[PDB]
């Protein structure tokens, strides 16, 4: 079960918070 | 598309400041980078152009424009391009030159005019065209507003490094002054195809219309089709200047400006098709309109870029194999469209030259063919030929070797030295012993008795049959 | 839907029926790679749903590939010989007539070279003109191409007249007028439309470009696909752009401002529309790459019907003259479609 | 028997997970351009419980730029989407092509006298040659049986990077290579010829004009490897090729006729490829013969003794 969804992510190439 | 577009544009355009280019020159800086308008002071023309619905006063040159504005814009866009079409046609000759002219304005008339539109604006138009010295007026238009001066060098400032701003500048005017000079060209012209205005007398006028309704077609296309190609050819075209110009007042940029429409009106077409071709869509309407020896094989290698190119290429008579091709001069040709398309075109283009040739040059050939029919008889006649580089057949029949066979075994029947020799050692190198034997038809008795050193009796049997002593020691040795 | 292959190596390039000819309507011509071949279509006893049947009768070796075709008024049957007359376009530039007996051609006459166009053929359109005595007066055929040429091929009684009309851009489509042979109309690339009077300026040149009603902007390139008369008479004109716009202008009454109805097909039409033989006010067009086919209505009584979608691309089509039936080229195939609702 | 085969089943696609979310585990913290700050949150969550294929592809995978594991995790997915599929393949290609320039710049500049950017640890592979590398490793480890494998779009693409990027005769490579590679990998030599074929006809670019010159080369190749293991597999059992080969053998000979006169009279001069051709054309029509043979009763009498 795969479903690719490119609208809301988390960056990841940024620190958190 | 089409609305985002126009809000983006319109966006990054939003004015934000004056710059006072140059002396005199009038440039607002936009929202956006590398946006920029400039604000161009209009020629004559522009003027009539830009000022149809307004001019009180104006020449009989405006008014007679006006007028036939008056007229040419109640019709539709798609009646004005089937008019413009037929206008290329007359050029490129898919209106035969047999015809007279009445008769090709009488066709477009029939085709694209009739019907369509309101005969009470014909009779306003008819009226108001009544009223001006026709010959002179066109004589203003065509000869001094239209067509562009002689230049004795009139200080174009030339540019020691590409100056990508006035690039730009330069285009985009000319293609508004030309796009004007279009719309004109068109109306007069159709109003030479509605009314009885003497073919003999504005014979000159009408070829000379025809000639720049044509050239402005052309380069109207070309600048939508591919706008940087269009500069890179356009500046190239002028050798002084082949880096591009600086202008530092109004002055300046207009004589530059029709400089250019000199350079389109008059060495051009040949720069810009040969860096063009080392926008394929817009050079076939320009292949059947620009090209009407030379124009023969254009025609051929940009149709190429299927039918048609082979067949205009026949009846005449990638860059480097062009290059190569040219030098050579039919065989080199076809051979270069065969490899260019490795593919129908290619395959029959092959064949047809070499049939028409009919010792690298042979096996080339040879070998292309039997590749390509068996891709899609041909064996035995290549074999049959060549007969009347062993080695090489040799291996051509090692790739043949069931079809092959099947082969063989027709030629076998049609017949009932080297090739027989060749052919025994290639099946010398059940299925062997078939083959030997259906080839031989002594051999086949030797290698049937060599393998034989069920399938006993099949082998004395078959020895047998084929000798009607050999058959005396078979039977005995069969009871033994 | 009933579905009748074509021959392993046959192309299909072109789909026409022969509605030109009440005789012979029954007839219908695939231009292929190497001819043009003859099916009939059959009432069977079937099931009353299809209840058409397509039996192919014959093929006509041409050696070359064959990209558009029209049967003529000229086309007859007798006992079985069919004797045919067909107007087509071949792979050499060249514009020909063929006149055959069954499957052999007993007869061919080309138009090409320098004396034909001087480019690419995009259309092509043939009508009998009859004297006022009524025999057989002159064969016309009428064709459009890159050239920047419309010709006129007569073919008369005291043999051919040749005469060539040029356009301000491509012919991109020709057809004579329904009723009327004095008439015809021929299409430009650049979104002209002309009406043309060959007996005798040319009439009347409408244009589809300005019109576009950019309520949906119909594009920056929307060249001109297809325009076709429609009636009886010819009472109407109906042009089709590639981007699926489409128009509608009648000929009878009063003054005239603009045309009287425009629209836009769900899909691009490649092809162009083909207008319905007994309902004006229908006609259909593909989306020939996905093999859809959308049925549009002019009073907009369609509201998108789509009857008909393959899962493969569409080469060509026409309407069967009975308004029921549709038969549909594909790229190695023909099907016989009937929409219950026209009949 | 059917109890174990389901955990046996549910095991083994569990363990294919894992060893994916392991390979990008280890590949997300050693990779140069990623933040420390970034790799300890990447530690917490994929070094624990398996996680799902859509969050390893959407958050992982995709971010970093790791297209030969968005394939196999399409893999894993049974994923039905050929278009996507056929993306990632052209991203992988392009991303492996510029890193094989870059590491032979960095090569040349070593022998030259330069320096390398600072970090830069200083004759490694050509470009088509670590292109190649990725796609044995994913075929491999896919088996050739999957979605992500359908030749007869990406036998295409991958020719076409080949005339795209020049990994022809000019730098000394084979300019069969791509055929030989998806041989070696197993593709049976009939659905090559096949693919070989719907390129030749349709013209798309690049396989266009007098490029198809080499188009024809690869048919020749290919059908040369089919016709040996055809008379190999005859011997075989001492101890299917349709006429549709041998007409496609016929229009390739017809192209090239076609490609040679169109190079004949070429704008500058005569092409340079003349004998090249003809040279093709003798080895077109040899393999044309041997089919010929082979159809026509040669392939029914292979075990028997000649």
């Amino acid at each position: 079960k795969l479903v690719i969804n490119k609208d809301m992510r988390t960056d990841l190439f940024s620190p958190p918070n | 598309l089409e609305t985002i577009l126009r809000d983006v544009k319109t966006a990054f355009n939003e004015a934000s400041s004056i710059t006072l280019y140059g002396d005199e020159i009038i440039l607002v800086n936009c929202f956006q980078p590398y946006n920029h308008s400039l604000y161009k002071l209009n020629t004559t023309v522009e003027n009539w152009f830009y000022n149809m619905h307004s001019e009180t006063d104006g020449s009989e040159l405006f008014k007679y424009l006006r007028t036939l504005n008056g007229f040419a814009s109640t019709l539709s866009n798609d009646v004005l391009r089937s008019i413009s079409k037929k206008f290329l046609d007359i050029i490129t000759g898919e209106l035969p030159d047999s015809m007279t002219t009445v008769e090709k304005f009488t066709d477009i008339f029939k085709n694209c005019l009739e019907n369509q539109f309101e005969i009470t604006n014909l009779k306003i138009l008819f009226d108001e065209l009544n009223s001006f010295d026709i010959p002179v007026v066109l004589n203003d238009l065509i000869n001094n507003q239209m067509k562009p001066g002689i230049f004795w060098k009139k200080d174009f400032i030339s540019a020691i490094k590409f100056d990508g701003f006035t690039s730009i500048i330069s285009l985009e005017s000319l293609h508004q002054l030309l796009s004007i000079h279009y719309r004109i060209t068109l109306q007069v012209l159709l109003t030479f195809v509605l009314f009885d205005l003497d073919t003999e007398i504005f014979g000159q006028h009408i070829s000379t219309l025809l000639d720049l309704h044509y050239k402005q077609f052309l380069l109207l296309n070309l600048y939508r089709q591919d706008k940087c190609l269009l500069a890179e050819v356009l500046l190239k075209d002028s050798s002084e200047f082949s880096f591009g110009v600086k202008f530092f007042n109004y002055g300046q940029l207009i004589a530059y400006i029709d400089s250019l429409n000199s350079n389109v009106y008059n060495t051009e077409n040949s720069f810009f098709m040969t860096f063009f071709r080392s926008s394929h869509k817009n050079i076939r309407f320009f292949l059947e309109n620009v090209e009407c020896e030379v124009q023969e094989f254009m025609f051929a290698m940009t149709l190429f870029s299927f039918d048609q190119s082979y067949e205009i290429f026949q009846l005449h008579d990638i860059w480097k194999d062009l290059l190569c091709t040219f030098t050579v001069p039919h065989s080199a040709f076809y051979y270069q469209l065969s490899l260019l398309f490795d593919q129908e075109f290619a395959l029959k283009c092959i064949s047809k030259s070499a049939e028409y040739s009919l010792q690298d040059f042979k096996e080339k050939q040879h070998i292309h063919y039997l590749n390509l029919l068996i891709h899609f008889e041909v064996l035995d006649v290549l074999r049959l030929g060549h007969e009347c580089r062993t080695n090489f057949l040799q291996l051509l029949l090692q790739e043949d070797i069931d079809f092959f066979s099947t082969l063989l075994r027709l030629c076998n029947a049609h017949s009932d030295k080297i090739v027989d020799s060749i052919l025994s050692q290639n099946l010398r190198s059940c299925f062997k012993k078939l083959y030997c034997f259906r080839m031989l038809n002594a051999a086949a008795e030797v290698l049937y008795q060599y393998i034989l050193m069920i399938r006993k009796r099949k082998c004395y049997l078959m020895v047998i049959n084929v000798l009607s002593v050999t058959l005396t020691d078979l039977r005995d040795e069969l009871r033994g | 839907s009933n579905q009748y292959q074509l021959p392993l190596n046959v192309r299909p390039y072109t789909t026409t029926w022969c509605s030109q000819s009440p005789s012979c309507s029954n007839l219908l011509a695939i231009g292929h790679d190497t001819g043009i071949t003859i099916y009939c279509a059959s009432e069977e006893q079937t099931p009353g749903s299809t209840g058409l049947t397509l039996q192919e009768l014959f093929t006509i070796q041409t050696g070359l590939p064959t990209l558009h075709l029209s049967f003529s008024s000229s086309c007859s049957y007798s006992e079985p010989v069919y004797s045919l007359f067909l107007a087509c376009v071949c792979q050499d530039n060249t514009v020909r007539l063929i006149i055959t007996k069954n499957e052999t051609i007993i007869t061919q006459h080309v138009l090409g070279g320098k004396s034909g166009h001087h480019n690419f053929v995009n259309d092509i359109d043939i009508a009998d003109v009859y004297s006022a005595d009524n025999r057989l007066a002159e064969q016309v055929i009428a064709s459009v191409g890159d050239d920047c040429t419309l010709i006129i091929w007569r073919l008369t009684d005291e043999g051919p007249i040749l005469a060539g009309y040029p356009l301000s851009s491509p012919g991109i489509s020709v057809q004579f007028r329904p009723s009327n042979p004095n008439q015809l109309i021929v299409g430009e690339r650049n979104g002209n439309i002309r009406i043309f009077d060959w007996t005798l300026p040319w009439l009347l040149t409408l244009n589809t470009l300005p019109l576009v009603n950019t309520c949906h902007s119909s594009g920056i390139a929307s060249s001109l696909a297809n325009v076709r008369w429609i009636g009886s008479d010819g009472s109407g004109i109906l042009a089709m752009c590639k981007s699926g716009a489409w128009l509608r202008w009648n000929l009878f009454g009063p003054k005239n401002l603009l045309p009287n109805v425009q629209g836009i097909s769900l899909f691009p039409s490649l092809l162009g529309a083909c207008p319905h033989p007994r309902y004006m006010d229908y006609f259909a067009t593909a989306h020939s790459q996905h093999g859809l086919i959308q049925l549009i209505n002019t009073y907009e009584k369609d509201s998108n019907s789509i009857p008909i979608q393959l899962g493969m691309p569409i080469v060509d089509f026409c309407w069967h003259q009975d308004g029921s039936h549709l038969a549909i080229a594909t790229e190695g195939s023909v099907l016989l479609t009937r929409l219950m609702g026209f009949t | 028997r059917q109890q174990q085969q389901q955990l046996n089943h549910e095991a083994s696609e569990l363990l294919e997970i894992a060893h994916i979310q392991d390979d990008l585990l280890e590949r997300l913290v050693a990779d140069p351009r990623i933040p420390e700050e970034r790799k300890a949150e990447i530690e917490e969550f994929l070094d624990g419980p398996i996680r799902t294929l859509t969050d390893l592809f959407n958050d992982y995978a995709d971010q970093a730029n790791y297209y030969d594991l968005c394939l196999l995790i399409f893999h894993a997915a049974d994923f039905h989407n050929p278009r996507t599929i056929m993306d990632t393949w052209n991203n992988l290609i392009n991303q492996s092509h510029f890193e094989a320039e870059q590491r032979r710049e960095y090569w040349e500049i070593v022998q030259d006298l330069p320096d390398l950017p600072i970090a830069v640890i200083a004759e490694p592979p050509l470009p088509y040659v670590y292109v190649s590398q990725q796609i044995q490793l994913i075929a491999h480890r896919t088996s050739l049986d999957s979605l992500i494998f359908p030749v007869n779009s990406l036998l295409p693409v991958v020719c076409a990077y080949a005339i795209n990027n020049g990994q022809d005769a000019s730098i000394g490579a084979d300019p069969c290579w791509p055929i030989q590679l998806f041989l070696n990998l197993g593709v049976p030599h009939a659905l090559m010829v096949q693919v070989l074929e719907n390129v030749l006809d349709t013209q798309e670019a690049p396989f266009t004009g007098r490029r198809r010159k080499l188009v024809v080369q690869w048919i020749a190749m290919a059908v040369d490897m089919w016709v040996r293991e055809v008379e190999r597999r005859a011997s075989m059992s001492e101890a299917v090729m349709g006429s549709w080969v041998s007409e496609l053998l016929g229009r390739a000979d017809q192209v090239l006729t076609q490609i040679a006169g169109t190079g004949a009279t070429l704008r500058g001069g005569a092409a340079s490829d003349a004998e090249e051709i003809a040279s093709l054309r003798r080895t077109v029509k040899g393999l044309k013969r041997s089919v010929d043979m082979l159809l026509g009763g040669e392939m029914a009498r292979m075990s028997f003794f000649r």
